[PDB]
């Protein structure tokens, strides 16, 4: 057929790009630039150099003591085997206090090690934020980058702080495994009575779903018009051409509307935020303010009604 | 009692509410982003008068980007540049039939060869140079070997016919990157083709190009100065490729089953 | 030639990879011998 | 309405079946051959919907339902008021998308472009043919599809999973979790960067294309590029799609014990 | 000595950035060492010296996982 | 039995460096499955304490077996 | 305790009852019973919480164990 | 006998320097797992309790159990 | 025996700085590993309770035995 | 060729004259800090 | 090609047999401890 | 042709002092073992 652009079939080299020039009083870049073949083949070469200021190396002082702390636990709970470590690693994991304790500061083997560490993973992400906003707003761009950043933060911190201290019990929150943090999941779905009866469960469904449809369409769309220059963005929105017209063209004439070239990011803005924030509504009232979500989507008309031609006893009314 | 009801109205229902209310409103402005390009469009009426529409919701006030370099100011949504010439014949007698092209369709502009009209000046790096340049005037480049180096190969042109020679290369330098291919033609003339619409075989050492016909690549629009491309011109070349999608021969454009 | 070896050369490279085969195989067999008077299988 | 630049880009011809008959536009639309079938076959399956919620307890939004035959119709065929008119629905509805894709090919060859469009949506094609005809012909009947109705295809979601005691031990549908996590956050980060890119800080110029690999090479020491983040994004989508056919297609017709035992195959490697 | 030329170090160190290390680490421990010997028999907030200032549980046994949510607020669980 | 004449003409064709590296890195793949194999079934040669169970015969020293009859008390 | 349960259980062994031969099965030991685990060799100092291990008895997930 | 003469010719179309990298690393990896194979069956011998067991030994110390005989008071 | 004569030319082909630092990176990991391998077993040297157990020690010091008996 | 941060010798002499100085009150201000928590609360 | 004359394939291909040679000596060696030690067979 | 920049003196002076280190380190090593089986044999 025709060249279809997934790989990179010609590569050129050029002496590596330092970056953008910096506002006087910056730290130089650390690192010396080196390059790919394999990721050449479906992408940028280069790899560094890096940036490293105030902010990112108290971030990465909080994560990498976080992480020998998780990784120690997980290594104590088979006895120090690393060979029992590989051999069972996905059921291994750190738990958090007994909910007995309440919101007080448990013993160190018994839920103080799991607070030590949600306490420095929550330093790390704090000061990233600070960083990914100071480096976008360095160089002189918007900082859209730290606004949705901000969102998934503030997800992170309601299950795990926010509704734990509002339950009164840190043994509402999930622990550090991979199997362990599954059956946190399936648990609390069970305990508040089906999740699939929280709306804003179904609206965060709705928009998970919804970014992966928008984001193949938009990674069709542009791939297909990339031969008349599509791929770069910036001019096609500053100076529209040809492959912009056709890309607008064949969803209107598809659906009956269509975006621009700068708006359509917007619109995968809305759709990648909106998951999040109804993740952060639903987690936030359940428990809380309701206590079974199926009764209360009986009480306001939404469950359906299978017939019954039975009769089961209750043995506790016997 | 496993069902018993104590109030009916609650928090969780006020905030679905008001989340409904949010959505809905998010719509509104992202709808009215989508008319900065392309509007007031044109409504055609009973008897054929064409008026101006702008839809529902209404188009936003005009936003302005800063182009730098003194590049000039783009205001959106602003005025347009004139149109050229394309010739239409419509088939059918109602707003909504099709158009036949009246001449030769390759060299006409309408269908999958129509063009737009943007500025006669280069895209510049960030430095202030032009972006898209012959790997002559970019010296510091060269193909990394474990690739096949096209410099030689020929153009093959999807009927089995020869087209011409490569005889260059032309680079992106603000993102390092193969655009074009510049080839000598059966007449002598130095031509460019779009890397995305070539299928290069390092072993045959040639190039398949399957939109145009061989004796096509005599016609392909050509450049004014040879050290650096416009937008105007990347969009005369690229749209003259796509013009063979559907004329190169008679039969394309004619119903598969 | 596509690879670029000549005639002479396929020759060469010929006879050396059979001689390795046929050494290869020669211990298989070997070691399968000794496994089934130790654990036969079947 | 036109759009200002639209009218030297309606020519005719690109079409795949009926010809210059059905070339033409209503409206924004263009219709076709296959532009009429969608709409028929919308229309029919919308229809039906309707009137087997008629014939059901209640027309509250919510509580409508249409259930698949029973198992002992097996592969047969079921009569109206007990499953056949589910049958007829799941043939419209196969209908409906299958001509979406087709009319998707028309417009991108009439507007001279890549079928990377259609090519995407085929997979989502494919989950659905997975859960509605793949799986059922592999257990031996029709039944063991899912309802059509809001809230009520629910409950045949979360019955299924629970047949298998724990459904998130299921090694595909981690893969296509995966995918769907990594696919938002990559279509935020990318929203994001072009928006700020032409939406500076106040009382400066557009930035360019070495502010975007800047960026994010400061951030995170590597930056993939303009044209691969495109990439990317069909791939991190299509691959989502794709591991969830798989995942359904191995319960039931592959395993049937509950899904962590599959796992015990690593810890039992004799290896450690 | 053999310590003479020690100050050369800033020649080939950054005194910047080794400054940000510094400062950020020894925060960083401050809070570590305080949170490790909190969740420990020498914790100093809740042990009841010079008195137990809160309205504490009468019989509060030793907190196991199989357990519910508490009531009211108890800090004496020993 | 000339059928086989030109067979050495078969590395004008095929490339012998990947080729050699194609057939090493799938013999040692194979190498380590079936051992992997093998060491699963009855056939098991590491576990089936023959000559002797190694971790048996320690449990039953002298010493370890007086050592837990002092700690039963 | 055989006579217990077929007599006094029927709620559940409905008229079917039980013999030696539902649990021993011609041996002297039971195959299938169970003792109260306690868990994996960890350090001294730290207590069982009775989970995040294979969990052999609980359908092989991380689940409590016992 | 004279089947394999030419062999040092080897060096001439494989890389000398990969070739020692990928030998070396190949040995490593292997010795490590061969070791972890054989940790993991009976012929383990960290923990056979052979020549003797020393957690048991610690266990019955004469004075950890006169410390812990006087806490069963 | 004059078989490994040209052995110090391996540093014409190989790099002597990757190979410096690859040495002292695996000896590092090396060394974390053995010592957890050996921690595990029954050769565990922390644990133990030779020459005495430090927990069982404080819990029978008669202060602390002292105060026990004036809770109970 | 190597690596430099641009100081001279004589900048380096005065950057290492007042770190080694701070260095020295803070570790004199630790060991209060122990001094006191050692008599209120002794932890050997 | 990998630039090597025959020569200098030669040479290495000398001192790579001897080190071989060397390694499985000693390997042979560990095997007969082991079996002395702990027989698997 | 794959090459490290250094002449055949350079290759013999490192050879020399890589020799000597390793040689050094494995006699620690056996220092080590040997107080470990002291301490707790475990064969
Ligand atoms: C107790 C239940 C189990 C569970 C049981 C199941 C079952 C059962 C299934 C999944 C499936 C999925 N699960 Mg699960 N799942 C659970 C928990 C999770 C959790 C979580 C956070 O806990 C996540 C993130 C997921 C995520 C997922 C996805 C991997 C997958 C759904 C995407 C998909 O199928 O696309 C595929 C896309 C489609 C099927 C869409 C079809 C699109 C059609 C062609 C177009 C329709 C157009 C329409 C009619 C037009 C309307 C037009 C209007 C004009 C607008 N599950 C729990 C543990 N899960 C599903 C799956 O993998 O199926 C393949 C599935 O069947
Ligand atoms: C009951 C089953 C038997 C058993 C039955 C068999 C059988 C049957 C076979 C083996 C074979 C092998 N067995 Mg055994 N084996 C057993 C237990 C073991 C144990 C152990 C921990 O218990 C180990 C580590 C091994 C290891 C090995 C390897 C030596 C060999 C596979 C090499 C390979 O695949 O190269 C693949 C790699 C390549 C081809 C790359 C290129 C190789 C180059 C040319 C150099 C490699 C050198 C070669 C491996 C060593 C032989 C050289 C001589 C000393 C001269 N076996 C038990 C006791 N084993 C195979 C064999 O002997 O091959 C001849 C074989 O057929
Ligand atoms: C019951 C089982 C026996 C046992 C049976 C065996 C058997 C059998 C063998 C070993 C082998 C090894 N054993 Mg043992 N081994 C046991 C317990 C141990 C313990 C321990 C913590 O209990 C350790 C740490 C070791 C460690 C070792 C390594 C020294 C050696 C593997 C090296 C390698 O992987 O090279 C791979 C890496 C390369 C080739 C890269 C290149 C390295 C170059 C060439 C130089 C490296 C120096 C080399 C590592 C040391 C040689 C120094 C002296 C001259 C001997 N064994 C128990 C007691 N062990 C193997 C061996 O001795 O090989 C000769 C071997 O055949
Ligand atoms: C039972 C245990 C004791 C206890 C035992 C100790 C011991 C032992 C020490 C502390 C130290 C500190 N304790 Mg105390 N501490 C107790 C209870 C508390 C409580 C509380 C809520 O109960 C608080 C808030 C504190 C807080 C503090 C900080 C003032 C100080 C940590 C400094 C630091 O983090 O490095 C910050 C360091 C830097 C940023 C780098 C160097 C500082 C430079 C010169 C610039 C920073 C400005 C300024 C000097 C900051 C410190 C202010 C004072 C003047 C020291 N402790 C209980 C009663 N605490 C440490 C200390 O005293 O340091 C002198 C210390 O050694
Ligand atoms: C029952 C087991 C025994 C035990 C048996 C052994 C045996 C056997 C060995 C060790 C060895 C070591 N043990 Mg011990 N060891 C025990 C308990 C401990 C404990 C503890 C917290 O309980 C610690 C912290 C250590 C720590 C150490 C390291 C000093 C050394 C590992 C070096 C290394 O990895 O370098 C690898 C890193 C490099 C080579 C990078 C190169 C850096 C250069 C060369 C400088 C490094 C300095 C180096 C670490 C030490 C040299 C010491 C000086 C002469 C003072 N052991 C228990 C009691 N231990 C090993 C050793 O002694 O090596 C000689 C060793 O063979
Ligand atoms: C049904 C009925 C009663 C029919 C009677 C009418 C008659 C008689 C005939 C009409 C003719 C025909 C054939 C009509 C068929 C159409 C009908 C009826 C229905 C279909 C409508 C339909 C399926 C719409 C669904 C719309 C939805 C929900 C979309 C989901 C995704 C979404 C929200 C997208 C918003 C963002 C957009 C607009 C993305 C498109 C978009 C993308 C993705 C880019 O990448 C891009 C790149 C550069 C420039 C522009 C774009 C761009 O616009
Ligand atoms: C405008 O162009 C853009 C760039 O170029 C300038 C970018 O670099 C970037 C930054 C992007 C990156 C640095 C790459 C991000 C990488 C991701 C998300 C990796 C995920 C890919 C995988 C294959 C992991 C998934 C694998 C399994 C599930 C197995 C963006 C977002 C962008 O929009
Ligand atoms: C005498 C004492 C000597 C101390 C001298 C150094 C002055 C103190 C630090 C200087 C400083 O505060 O600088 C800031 C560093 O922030 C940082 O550490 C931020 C990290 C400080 C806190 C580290 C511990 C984190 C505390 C908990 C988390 C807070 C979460 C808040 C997040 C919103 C900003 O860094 P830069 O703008 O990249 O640097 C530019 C120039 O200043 C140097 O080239
Ligand atoms: C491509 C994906 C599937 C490929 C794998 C096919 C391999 C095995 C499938 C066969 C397994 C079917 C289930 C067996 C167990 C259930 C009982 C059953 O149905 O198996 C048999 C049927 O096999 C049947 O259809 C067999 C029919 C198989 C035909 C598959 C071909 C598909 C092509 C259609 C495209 C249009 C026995 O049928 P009966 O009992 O007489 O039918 C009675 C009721 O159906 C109606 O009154
Ligand atoms: C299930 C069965 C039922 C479902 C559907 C059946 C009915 C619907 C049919 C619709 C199918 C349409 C597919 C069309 C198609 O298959 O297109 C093909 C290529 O598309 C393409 O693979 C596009 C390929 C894109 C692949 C994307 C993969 C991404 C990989 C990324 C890898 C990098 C990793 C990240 C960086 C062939 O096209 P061309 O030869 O270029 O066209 C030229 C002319 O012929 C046009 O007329
Ligand atoms: C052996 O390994 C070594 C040591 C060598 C290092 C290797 C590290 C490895 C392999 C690590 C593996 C890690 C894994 C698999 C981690 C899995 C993590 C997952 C999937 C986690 C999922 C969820 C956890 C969540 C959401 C936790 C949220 C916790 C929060 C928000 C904590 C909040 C606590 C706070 C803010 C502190 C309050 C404390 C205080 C003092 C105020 O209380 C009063
Ligand atoms: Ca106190
Ligand atoms: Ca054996
Ligand atoms: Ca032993
Ligand atoms: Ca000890
Ligand atoms: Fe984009
Ligand atoms: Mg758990």
């Amino acid at each position: 057929p025709e060249y279809q652009n997934i790989f990179n079939k010609v590569q050129v080299r050029e002496p590596a790009y330092p970056g953008v020039e910096l506002p006087k009083g910056s730290l130089p870049r650390v690192g010396k630039p080196i390059f790919s073949y394999w990721l050449g083949k479906i992408g940028d070469a280069q790899i560094g150099p890096l940036y490293l200021g105030g902010w990112g190396i108290a971030s990465l002082i909080s994560g990498f003591i976080a992480l020998e702390v998780i990784g120690l636990n997980m290594l104590a709970s088979v006895g120090w085997d690393p060979r029992l470590f590989l051999k069972e690693f996905f059921w291994l994991g750190l738990e958090p206090p007994p909910p007995a304790y309440g919101l007080s500061i448990p013993p160190l083997a018994e839920g103080g090690w799991w607070l030590i560490a949600g306490l420095f993973l929550t330093m790390s992400l704090l000061l990233w934020w600070v960083r990914v906003y100071k480096r976008a707003k360095d160089l002189g761009m918007g900082t859209h980058l730290s606004w949705a950043f901000a969102v998934a933060i503030l997800f992170f911190l309601t299950l795990g702080f926010i509704r734990p201290v509002l339950m009164g019990s840190w043994g509402e929150a999930p622990p550090f495994g991979i199997f362990p943090h599954l059956d946190w999941t399936a648990a609390i779905s069970i305990r508040y009575g089906n999740f699939y009866y929280n709306p804003f469960h179904g609206l965060s469904i709705a928009f998970m779903y919804g970014s992966a449809v928008l984001f193949a369409m938009h990674g069709g769309t542009i791939l297909a018009v990339s031969r008349y220059g599509g791929d770069r963005e910036i001019d096609q929105i500053t100076d529209r051409g040809t492959a912009a017209e056709r890309a607008m063209l064949f969803w209107r004439w598809c659906m009956g509307f269509n975006a621009s070239m700068e708006s359509i990011h917007r619109w995968a803005w809305w759709f990648a935020v909106f998951c999040i924030i109804n993740s952060i509504l639903g987690i936030i009232l359940t428990g809380t303010v309701v206590d079974n979500w199926y009764l209360w989507a009986v009480k306001h008309g939404v469950a359906p009604s299978y017939p019954s031609e039975l009769t089961i006893d209750n043995p506790y009314l016997t | 009692e496993f069902g018993y009801i104590t109030q009916y109205f609650d928090l969780a229902q006020v905030t679905l509410w008001a989340f409904w209310l949010s959505l809905l409103s998010v719509i509104f402005f992202n709808r009215r982003e989508d008319k900065r390009e392309g509007y007031p469009q044109e409504a055609v009426q009973i008897f054929g008068k064409t008026i101006l529409t702008e839809g529902f919701p209404f188009m936003p006030a005009p936003k302005t980007f800063k182009l730098p370099h003194n590049g000039g100011d783009v205001v959106k949504p602003g005025p347009e540049r004139p149109q050229y010439d394309f010739k239409l014949e419509q088939v059918d007698r109602f707003a909504g039939a099709a158009y036949r092209p009246v001449g030769n369709p390759m060299l006409a502009g309408v269908g999958p060869g129509a063009y737009a009209v943007r500025a006669n000046k280069p895209d510049l790096t960030n430095a202030g140079d032009p972006r898209i340049v012959p790997m002559r005037v970019a010296k510091h480049f060269a193909v990394v070997d474990k690739d096949p180096d096209p410099r030689g190969m020929t153009v093959i042109g999807a009927d089995g016919q020869v087209g011409g020679k490569v005889t260059e290369i032309w680079v992106d330098r603000a993102e390092p990157q193969v655009r074009y291919l510049e080839l000598e033609a059966g007449n002598k003339k130095k031509v460019l083709v779009p890397i995305a619409l070539c299928v290069i075989k390092g072993q045959k050492r040639e190039v398949k190009v399957r939109s145009i016909n061989g004796i096509h690549f005599n016609d392909v629009p050509t450049l004014s100065n040879y050290d650096q491309i416009t937008l105007a011109e990347e969009d005369k070349v690229s749209a003259y490729y796509g013009a063979g999608t559907l004329y190169a021969t008679p039969n394309r454009a004619e119903s598969v089953l | 030639s596509t690879t670029g070896l000549t005639e002479a050369e396929s020759k060469e490279f010929h006879g050396i990879f059979m001689a390795s085969m046929t050494l290869w195989f020669g211990l298989v067999v070997l070691a399968h011998i000794l496994s089934w008077l130790y654990r036969p299988w079947l | 309405a036109l759009l200002n630049f639209e009218k030297k880009y309606r020519v005719r011809g690109g079409t795949l079946v009926g010809g210059d008959l059905f070339d033409f536009w209503v409206g924004p639309f263009y219709v076709g051959f296959f532009g009429v079938s969608a709409v028929f076959f919308a229309t029919l399956g919308t229809m039906l919907i309707l009137f087997g919620a008629a014939i059901g307890p209640t027309l509250n939004i919510w509580q409508i339902s249409i259930a698949p035959p029973d198992l002992s119709v097996g592969l047969g065929f079921a009569p109206i008021r007990e499953g056949g008119l589910w049958q007829v629905i799941t043939i419209c509805a196969v209908g409906a998308f299958v001509s979406w894709a087709l009319r998707q090919v028309e417009i991108a060859r009439k507007l001279g472009m890549g079928l990377h469009v259609p090519f995407a949506f085929s997979f989502a094609i494919l989950a659905y043919l997975t859960l509605v005809f793949f799986r059922p012909v592999l257990l031996g009947a029709w039944g063991h599809a899912f309802p059509y109705g809001l809230f009520s295809h629910l409950d045949w979601v979360s019955n299924v999973g629970y047949q298998t005691l724990h459904f998130h031990y299921n090694p595909a549908h981690m893969l296509a979790i995966s995918f769907f996590f990594i696919n938002t956050l990559a279509l935020a980060m990318h929203g994001s960067l072009i928006l700020s890119v032409v939406n500076p800080q106040k009382g400066e110029e557009v930035k360019t294309a070495e502010h975007e690999n800047t960026v994010f090479r400061d951030i995170v020491g590597y930056s993939i590029g303009a044209l691969a983040i495109h990439r990317l994004g069909l791939f991190l989508a299509i691959n989502a799609a794709f591991w969830s056919a798989v995942c359904m297609i191995l319960t039931g017709p592959f395993w049937t014990r509950g899904w962590p035992e599959w796992w015990m195959w690593w810890p039992n490697l004799p290896i450690w | 000595d053999n310590f003479t030329g020690t100050y050369k170090m800033w020649m080939f160190i950054d005194p910047r950035r080794a400054l940000l290390f510094i400062a950020s680490f020894q925060i960083l421990l401050g809070i570590l060492i305080h949170m490790i010997v909190l969740g420990s028999d020498l914790n100093w907030h809740s042990d009841g010296i010079p008195k137990f200032y809160f309205p504490n549980a009468a019989e509060a046994s030793a907190p196991i996982d199989m357990s519910p949510i508490p009531s009211a607020r108890n800090f004496k669980f020993d | 039995a000339k059928s086989f004449d030109g067979m050495h003409k078969l590395w004008m064709i095929m490339n012998p460096v990947s080729t050699l590296w194609a057939i090493f890195i799938f013999q040692i793949f194979l190498g380590l499955l079936i051992h992997m194999v093998v060491l699963s079934s009855d056939l098991n040669w590491h576990d089936d304490q023959i000559p002797v169970g190694y971790q048996l015969q320690g449990e039953t020293l002298p010493v370890n077996l007086e050592m837990k009859a002092a700690l039963k008390d | 305790m055989t006579r217990d349960t077929n007599s006094n259980w029927t709620g559940h062994v409905a008229d079917t009852g039980v013999t030696c031969y539902t649990c021993h099965r011609g041996k002297p030991v039971p195959e299938h019973v169970w003792t109260t685990d306690p868990g994996p060799d960890i350090p001294s100092v730290f207590p069982s919480n009775g989970q995040n291990t294979i969990g052999y008895n609980v359908a092989y997930t991380a689940l409590p164990f016992d």
